[PDB]
């Protein structure tokens, strides 16, 4: 039960980082979306932050 | 925003909708002077020719 926790949760951790990888991906989008859309105007500043 | 794709391209061609009516508006408000300056060409009486009076 020790060995296949571990074995069960790298296999989880795995695709629990492609999981919050794209979720930075996701975010350094958002981010983007709003440094460009602070840049020219339709975001404001704390949309940004 | 759409050269780095981060809005629709809907909502792009929504207020390109809004952009072009609008334009679109001002023509027809631009007429709406057009019909109403050229009443103050026709106060102000011009002799439509020349010659004499």
């Amino acid at each position: 039960q020790t060995v296949r926790s571990s074995f069960n949760n790298i296999n989880a951790s795995i695709s629990s980082i492609n999981a919050y990888k794209q979720a930075v991906v996701s975010a350094q989008s958002s981010l983007d979306a709003m440094e460009a859309g602070y840049s020219v105007g339709t975001r404001t500043i704390v949309d940004v932050l | 925003l759409l050269g780095t794709q981060y809005i629709s391209k809907q909502e792009y061609d929504q207020a390109l909708a809004d952009a072009q009516q609008a334009n679109a508006a001002v023509t027809a408000a631009k007429a709406a002077v057009e019909t109403a300056r050229i009443n103050l060409a026709y106060t102000k009486v011009t002799s439509p020719i020349s010659g004499r009076i």
